[PDB]
C-alpha cells in the first residue's frame, strides 16, 4: 500500500494443509516496513520464476 | 526516572504521569499504546527499546 507519500509493505507466513482454495480463518497483516516513496501508481504486474 | 510524579514528553507527546514498567509486549512496528478513551496509557521509550 501507498499512502500519504509513503509506500508500506505487509506480510504473513501462515501454514495451511488445505491446498484446494482459500482457507476460512483470520490472519492479520502487520506493517512490515514503511518507506516514503509517494507515486501516482496506476498499473500492476508480478514476476514469476 | 520511574515510579515518581514527573512531567514528561516522549517524542513531544507531553503530559504528566507515573512511569512504570509494563509486562505487555508491543508488536515491533507499534510505538504508542492507548486506552479505551484514546488516551495515551503506554509508550515505547525512544532511547532504549
Amino acid at each position: 500500500k501507498n499512502i500519504d507519500g509513503y509506500f508500506k509493505i505487509y506480510s504473513k507466513h501462515t501454514p495451511i494443509n488445505l491446498v484446494r482454495d482459500l482457507p476460512q480463518g483470520f490472519s492479520a497483516l502487520e506493517p512490515l516496513v514503511d518507506l516514503p516513496i509517494g507515486i501516482n501508481i496506476t498499473r500492476f504486474q508480478t514476476l514469476l520464476a | 526516572v520511574k515510579n515518581k510524579c514527573v512531567n514528561f514528553n516522549f517524542n513531544g507527546l507531553t503530559g504528566t504521569g507515573v512511569l512504570t514498567e509494563s509486562n505487555k509486549k508491543f508488536l515491533p512496528f507499534q510505538q504508542f499504546g492507548r486506552d479505551i478513551a484514546d488516551t495515551t496509557d503506554a509508550v515505547r521509550d525512544p532511547q532504549t527499546l
